């Protein structure tokens, strides 16, 4: 029945009580085969000319370190984020996935998307269960009306033109900023192209199929000409979900 | 008064100034996202007279599709800051989960603040509702508990509600309600003065 009343009663978030043919999984196999080697580049993204990142990208995953992620433990402001020249490295048809937190980011992240030329097509929520800490209460942002138990990742399309829009995992430990890896599965399952950029990635997010750029990477291997060779003809327009070309 | 109250009307044409001030406003509008009978265009939405209904308190605004952006616009136009955003995860009777890119598992309701609301129990509930789909187009009754716990005993107003939404402490407006049912004496007085024959025209 009333899981909101139940949360008031016991401290168990309503999302603790959500439960759970086909097969797919061949799509994952196709993705895995189609993936370019993992590439990565440590770069201070404030100080970095974004335009050295070529070629233009089919997908961009943008995960700027917001102050709100450091509740109990350089942060970027939405002022800083807005000034990124994201449109200078996006392909004319391309997609963006932006982690917006759960406060003013839900509005300012929309402003960013419009500033860079996308329209929002999906609102993906990461819902945090607290099954292992019903006791731990939440320190509220002054403006908050409710306890904030979720983060939003916004999807954006620019140009001309399966999974659910929810991710449910347990709330990470205090100070752990990692977003759920499932976002990568959602993104890859869209089959949007093979040029995938992850800005503000980390040593721990590097992944095949992706180019990771971020200030805390300890190693770099990115080379714009090596990277461009993975998409030269005849591979220019693979979705990322088809067989390689012999 | 306290028990359910309501007004069948065209919310575009009602003079809501007769209704007084409310601690909580809730609206589940017929956005023109896909034009069914009852839908409002974006300018009509924009020109609703929300700003007279509150001095200090909260607004709850259900949004979907592109009204996620448009409702943010009306919300700000009407004088509110968006300070929270509730999601209702839609489950079946066994608590399993039931936009052309991803299937939708949830519904969104913006929460807006106006003025400095004082005396509210901010932080009792959390921003996720997990509840069971009744009839389609029904909102979950859980939202009324969260609102009552947040602002207990206060005046509330719902816009575009249906007969199943009528609640103690609330005045429900909608065009599929069954006539006018008003108990609060201040409201009954102003309604009589403004509508001496009981019609609601221009
Ligand atoms: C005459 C001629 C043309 C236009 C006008 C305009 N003026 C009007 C309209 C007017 N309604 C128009 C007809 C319906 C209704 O009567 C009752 N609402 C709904 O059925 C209703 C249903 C579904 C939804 C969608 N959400 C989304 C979120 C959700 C939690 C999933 C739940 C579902 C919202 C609703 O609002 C209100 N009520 C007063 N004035 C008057
Ligand atoms: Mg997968």
């Amino acid at each position: 029945n009333d899981y909101c009343q139940h949360f008031v009663d016991t401290g168990h978030r309503p999302q603790n009580f959500i439960r759970d043919r086909e097969l797919i999984r061949l799509k994952d196999e196709l993705i895995a085969k189609s993936n370019t080697p993992p590439m990565y580049l440590q770069a201070d993204i404030e100080a970095f000319d974004i335009r050295e990142l070529t070629p233009k990208f089919d997908v961009i995953l943008l995960e700027p370190p917001l102050e709100e992620y450091y509740r109990e433990t350089k942060c970027w402001t939405w002022d800083d984020i807005m000034k990124l020249e994201i449109d200078e490295i996006a392909a004319p048809r391309s997609f963006i996935f932006l982690w917006c937190g759960s406060g003013e980011g839900l509005d300012l992240g929309r402003v960013c998307l419009r500033k860079w030329g996308y329209r929002r097509c999906e609102d993906i929520c990461w819902i945090k269960t607290n099954k292992n800490n019903p006791g731990k209460t939440k320190t509220l942002d002054p403006k908050a009306v409710f306890q904030r138990t979720k983060e939003h990742c916004l999807m954006g399309i620019k140009g001309t033109v399966v999974d659910i829009d929810l991710i449910i995992t347990e709330e990470p430990e205090i100070g752990n900023i990692e977003k759920p890896v499932e976002i990568f599965h959602i993104i890859e399952h869209f089959c949007l192209g093979r040029r995938r950029l992850h800005l503000f990635g980390r040593d721990s997010t590097i992944r095949p199929g992706w180019l990771t750029v971020g200030p805390t990477l300890t190693n770099s291997n990115y080379n714009a000409e090596t990277y461009a060779s993975y998409f030269s003809a005849p591979n220019s327009y693979l979705t990322g979900c088809t067989e390689e070309i012999e | 008064l306290f028990p359910p109250q309501w007004i069948c009307c065209d919310i575009r044409y009602l003079d809501v100034s007769i209704l007084g001030k409310f601690a909580v406003v809730m609206a589940d509008p017929p956005w023109d996202i896909h034009l069914p009978y009852g839908t409002l265009t974006d300018d009509e939405m924009r020109r609703l007279n929300i700003p007279v209904l509150q001095d200090d308190g909260f607004l709850f605004l259900w949004v979907t599709g592109r009204a996620m952006e448009l409702g943010r616009e009306c919300l700000n136009l009407w004088g509110y800051e968006r300070v929270d955003e509730i999601i209702w995860v839609k489950t079946n009777q066994l608590q399993r989960i039931i936009g052309h890119w991803l299937n939708h598992g949830k519904e969104h309701c913006l929460v807006g603040v106006k003025g400095n609301p004082q005396g509210f129990n901010q932080g009792l509930d959390c921003d996720v509702i997990v509840a069971e789909v009744r009839s389609t187009s029904h909102k979950p009754d859980e939202i009324y508990g969260m609102i009552e716990r947040l602002s207990p005993g206060t005046r509330k107003i719902e816009l575009f509600g249906r007969p199943h939404n009528v609640q103690p402490n609330w005045i429900t407006l909608g065009n599929q309600l069954d006539g006018i049912h008003l108990l609060d004496p201040d409201v009954v007085a102003r309604f009589k003065q403004r509508y001496p024959d009981g019609i609601i025209s221009k």
